[PDB]
């Protein structure tokens, strides 16, 4: 590991998440019905925090976080979630590295500040130690191109009875500064059988600094009531604790 | 019709009698082709085996599970399932099963069960009160139990709080018993929080070991890898039959759906939040479900001061499926003559038709 | 699975000796070496056995504390040892690996695989 | 201590039984196994489970047990079975792994 | 209805109970109207070397119905293959007797 500290510090920004971050609570379907359901949502009109510099301090992660990205050379890489995450509680990493998607749920010790180098790729500098593994998982290998924005991944990252499941949704966007007004829905990508403990969460980047920003946002118990259109695609929804009309 | 008044003179009228069902003639069992046989005896069979404190847990996935294996044991102290019975536990299949294995002590074993209190639920390994699953235990005080008194085995005996259901505590610290800070490290009211218990191979019976491994099968509605080991059959479509598609069970008419699923979803549900339409577990293909036929059955008679003759009407029955057949829109009538001459209402039908007796029973 | 055990020793009463038992093709560090006795000419006698993974011993009674059995699972190796060389301790001494899974709660201990031995003589 | 016949004999091709006698300690159980130990080689598992049978490991020996008593039978005996055939259990009063008193088959 | 039950059994002779002697041995009917009457019987039914007298049904192809005696003595094959009539692997007598 290698500490790098030439990063200016100011205090966070924040911004407005206006109706992003519903996903699919399940995985039945069902359509042209209304669904109430009490699950870990990002409320609506809730304050998410913009981050862009070498901008990526260690942040809280609560109940589950929303996570978002505009990139237009894939800058962001992946995460660390554990308790203390070096080497001293079990911790997971997860890195869309250059040849692969990494899950792995080994003890390791991280770098007090990890990140990944890249145009090619070339620096992975996120850890040193790393034993006593008991979960690994890698994605066939495949290429990613690392060079407005035009692509927005969208995270929910949950934490439930052993299980550390993942939401993601992919559209094209157009917006040089904000978050888009709308309404869209993040389908299930995998659900990882990994009973790890997670409370805190860092990003991963890959001098110069390119143009991309990110989001953090976080969920809350709610009740939600879900609109299926008639291919059983969520389309709208509720916010039943956002004001009395909701409710 | 006579049964129904619980009298041998019918008056005249329509009477609601019984119900008419098709029966289905096949068994639909399609369950995926992973024939690959599922670990669960290396669960039972691991030589070594947790401790109550740290009790480990296999993650059970992508194989076909004989259960006859568990069942059909002579050997088994203690078959305890809870949610589920042994025997009709092949016929369904699993999204996912967890084999917590570890080593109690005999007395305890009642403890080790849904809602039960003591030291080793509480503090140790606490099953969640609405648990589906099978406690399996054996009395092991012969393979872990030596004469000096075996000591790897540990069990928590004091925490701050109980333990919260399926929650694993590997906690070293010090527990302090009284005001003083007690400083970490031993001294009056600091203790090492594990404390071991020591088996004889003479002990009593409620000392003596009881190895467990409680199987938590999850029911919850996904993907299901872990199955039973049925057989699967050809599906059959357009007809009434009982089918069994990778643990939905039921009874109806399967036919090729219009709806688009999703890669992930398994199955579907209706505005009444019932099973209305399934992926095939072998071929991804999207079938709709509806019941067999069904409807009400009602008798049309002149009563028994004029004739023994009757005509059935089906309710909602189409004249093609029952099997002087009349069809209308209230159902398929038959026994009563249709006739083009129209007279005041006798009997009843449905859908603007009556019937009378005029000798003839007529529609 | 070829446990190649040692070869074989002559050593006078009183002394301490060592016979290894080394694993190989297999998992050894999460099976039972244990050990059993052939005097010559005579039946088997179970000896013990060691967990090289947790170094856990068992004794039959006739040998609980005449002799001193350990492991090492760094180098793949299970060790018999003798606190003291006794006369008629002259033995075909074997090392085989047990497994002892309960098989649905019906516990067995049978030895499946066995080295070609120790022929130790005293004198 | 499980007890057996010091000795068996026989004509090749004929059948062949031995008896190995215990109380209800030991084979009380399922403890029946059988090992041979030919002139200057190692035992290895040859019966297990009462009667089951490894893979690699000649059809045509079968035993079976007799309440606290093990049998063996060596159907169509050959000439390669002067084998010291030995019936194990263990006692389970102290534990312990006991082999029988172990039987020297001669072929007539 | 007489017989002799081992005592880690006893509670499998109540109403609506599972286990190898109530399946294949003994079933008490789910409703039933009765007392069971039970005692240590471990001094005069047991010997020394071990009393095989008493035969308890192991394996049972299925479950015995309520208050029926199933007197067969049949063997059970265990596999696809027949086993034939006659002892072998996957042919054993079927009331396996306790000591
Ligand atoms: C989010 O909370 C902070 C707390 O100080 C507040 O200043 C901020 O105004 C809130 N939301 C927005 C959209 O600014
Ligand atoms: C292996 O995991 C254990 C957790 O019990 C930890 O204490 C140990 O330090 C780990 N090994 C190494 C080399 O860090
Ligand atoms: C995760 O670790 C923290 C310690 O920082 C602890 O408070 C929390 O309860 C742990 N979570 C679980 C699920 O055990
Ligand atoms: C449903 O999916 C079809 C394509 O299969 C699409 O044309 C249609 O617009 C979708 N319906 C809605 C309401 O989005
Ligand atoms: C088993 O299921 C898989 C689905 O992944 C299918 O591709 C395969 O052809 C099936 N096998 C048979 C014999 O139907
Ligand atoms: C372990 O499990 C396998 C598969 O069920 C079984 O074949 C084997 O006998 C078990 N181990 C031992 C020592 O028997
Ligand atoms: C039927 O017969 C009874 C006597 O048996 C009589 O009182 C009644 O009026 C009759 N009704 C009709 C419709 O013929
Ligand atoms: C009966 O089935 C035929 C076709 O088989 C259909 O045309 C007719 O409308 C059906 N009648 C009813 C009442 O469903
Ligand atoms: C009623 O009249 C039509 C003529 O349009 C005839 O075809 C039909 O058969 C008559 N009803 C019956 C039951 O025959």
């Amino acid at each position: 590991c290698v500490n790098l500290t030439t990063r200016t510090q100011l205090p966070p920004a924040y911004t407005n998440s206006f109706t992003r971050g519903v996903y699919y609570p399940d995985k039945v379907f069902r359509s042209s019905v209304l669904h109430s359901t009490q699950d870990l949502f990002l409320p609506f009109f809730s304050n998410v925090t913009w981050f862009h510099r070498f901008d990526n301090p260690v942040l809280p992660f609560n109940d589950g976080v929303y996570f978002a990205s505009t990139e237009k050379s894939n800058i962001i890489r992946g995460w660390i979630f554990g308790t203390t995450l070096d080497s001293k509680t079990q911790s997971l990493l997860i890195v869309n590295n250059a040849t692969n998607v990494v899950i792995k749920v080994c003890e390791f010790q991280f770098c007090n500040d990890p990140f990944l180098g890249v145009w090619m790729e070339s620096e992975f500098r996120v850890y040193s130690s790393a034993n006593n593994c008991t979960f690994e998982y890698v994605s066939q290998p495949f290429l990613m191109d690392l060079e407005n924005f035009k692509n927005l991944r969208e995270f929910v990252f949950k934490n439930i009875d052993g299980y550390f499941k993942i939401y993601s949704k992919h559209t094209p966007i157009n917006l040089v500064r904000d978050l888009p007004q709308g309404f869209s829905a993040l389908e299930p990508l995998v659900d990882l059988p990994i009973g790890i403990n997670i409370t805190r969460f860092q990003t991963l980047l890959a001098w110069t600094a390119g143009a991309a920003a990110y989001y953090v946002g976080y969920l809350q118990p709610r009740t939600f009531l879900l609109k299926y259109n008639e291919n059983g695609t969520i389309t709208d929804a509720v916010d039943c604790a956002l004001d009395p009309l909701s409710e | 019709t006579k049964c129904t008044l619980k009298s041998f003179t019918v008056e005249k009228g329509i009477y609601q009698t019984s119900n008419f069902r098709v029966q289905p003639t096949e068994s639909i069992v399609r369950f995926p082709n992973i024939t690959n046989l599922c670990p669960f005896g290396e669960v039972f069979n691991a030589t070594r085996f947790a401790s109550v404190y740290a009790w480990n847990r296999k993650r059970i996935s992508n194989c076909v599970a004989d259960y006859s294996v568990l069942y059909n044991s002579a050997s088994f102290s203690t078959f305890k399932c809870y949610g589920v019975s042994p025997t009709k536990l092949n016929d369904l299949c699993f999204t996912n099963v967890y084999a917590d294995s570890f080593v109690i002590r005999g007395d305890e074993v009642r403890q080790i069960a849904p809602g039960q209190t003591g030291k080793i639920a509480d503090y140790n390994y606490k099953l969640p009160d609405d648990f589906t699953g099978c406690v399996i235990a054996w009395n092991s005080n012969n393979l872990d139990s030596k004469v000096g008194g075996n000591y790897n085995y540990l069990y928590r005996l004091f925490r701050k709080s109980n333990l919260k259901p399926f929650e694993r505590d590997i906690s070293t610290e010090i527990y302090q018993a009284g005001s003083t800070p007690c400083n970490g490290v031993e001294g009056f009211n600091c203790y090492f929080p594990l404390q071991s218990y020591g088996f004889q191979p003479t002990n009593g019976v409620g000392y003596q070991p009881y190895r467990v491994v409680v199987l938590s099968f999850e029911l919850l509605h996904a993907p299901a890898t872990v199955c039973g080991p049925k057989k699967s059959t050809n599906l059959v479509k357009n007809k009434c039959v009982n089918f069994n598609f990778n643990g939905l069970t039921g009874t109806g008419v399967l036919t090729e759906s219009n709806k688009k699923f999703l890669p992930f979803q398994q199955f579907g549900r209706d505005i009444a939040d019932t099973t209305d339409a399934v992926r095939d577990p072998q071929t991804l293909e999207i079938l709709d479900i509806t019941p067999c036929s069904f409807g009400g059955v009602s008798v049309i008679t002149p009563g028994t001061n004029t004739s023994n003759q009757v005509a059935v009407l089906y309710q909602d029955v189409n004249c093609t499926e029952v099997p002087n057949v009349f069809q209308t829109r209230a159902g398929c009538l038959i026994g009563a003559e249709h006739v083009n001459n129209s007279y005041e209402c006798d009997i009843p039908i449905g859908a603007g038709i009556c019937a009378s007796y005029q000798q003839s029973i007529i529609a | 699975v070829q446990l190649v055990q040692s070869g074989a020793e002559v050593k006078k009463p009183g002394e301490s000796l060592k016979i290894s038992c080394k694993g190989s093709g297999y998992s050894f560090t999460s099976y039972w070496i244990g050990w059993v006795r052939q005097m010559p000419g005579k039946g088997l006698e179970w000896m013990g056995v060691i967990y090289p993974g947790d170094s856990d011993t068992r004794y039959s009674p006739s040998f609980q504390g005449q002799v001193t059995i350990s492991a090492d699972k760094s180098i793949s190796t299970a060790y018999l040892q003798w606190s003291s060389l006794k006369a008629s301790d002259t033995a075909m001494y074997y090392c085989a690996r047990t497994q002892w899974g309960y098989n649905y709660g019906s516990h067995f201990f049978y030895m499946d695989v066995w080295g070609k031995g120790t022929t130790v003589t005293v004198s | 201590v499980l007890t057996q016949p010091p000795s068996a004999s026989g004509t090749p091709g004929q059948r062949v039984t031995i008896s190995c006698s215990g109380s209800s300690s030991n084979i009380g159980s399922d403890h029946v196994y059988w090992y041979q130990q030919l002139p200057g080689t190692a035992p290895k598992l040859f019966i297990y489970r009462n009667n089951q049978r490894p893979s690699g490991v000649p059809d045509r020996f079968s035993g079976s047990k007799s309440g606290t008593s093990a049998s063996l039978a060596i159907s169509g005996l050959r000439s390669e079975d002067e084998a010291d055939y030995y019936c194990a259990a263990w006692d389970a009063s102290l534990s312990g792994y006991v082999f029988g008193t172990g039987t020297k088959v001669t072929v007539l």
